[PDB]
């Protein structure tokens, strides 16, 4: 499985900022992979194992903020659709 | 413009 | 199901304001609800509706960024953890 974290937290004060960055790491530091700026994932080999990353996620929360954490399939990863911002009017590369 | 995805 | 759109684009400059604001607006008329900042999702009743919400997408797509659309069953969708940073329920 894998275990996606959508995080919605200020960064208007300082202090946000901050702990913003603290959050990130601790997901690095966790074993997340940054997917977006807010969306990190971690797979999950066993399902034992997911829960306890939901309560550690809980333990670590910032003091502000939306975290939210959903589990998916890894086939489910795998066939996210991803979409590259492109203008309408772009240029092809020439080689 | 005829999308494939 | 459930189709996710969570989307990364820049907002540095005001020109990249604007066209969040304009996906944003798009998600919106599209039928997507917002679930947080950058994650709209909405029901489909099935993959057809699906693919042809993607492509909609892709054709309405912004400038610059990343979108990426996950599908889940609403099962799961339901059972997301929810963490609030200040949980508790205190009306004035």
């Amino acid at each position: 499985m894998r275990v996606i974290v959508f995080f919605d937290l200020p960064v208007i004060t300082p202090e946000n900022r901050h702990n913003y960055s603290v959050f990130r790491k601790y997901l690095i530091k966790s074993g997340f992979i940054m997917q977006q700026k807010s969306v990190y994932s971690k797979l999950v080999l066993n399902l034992t194992n997911r829960d306890s990353i939901v309560k550690s996620i809980e333990k670590n929360k910032p003091p502000e903020g939306l975290v939210e954490v959903l589990t998916v399939t890894e086939k489910q990863y795998a066939k996210m659709e991803i979409i590259i911002g492109e203008s309408k009017t772009e240029y092809l590369n020439t080689d | 413009i005829e999308l494939s995805g």
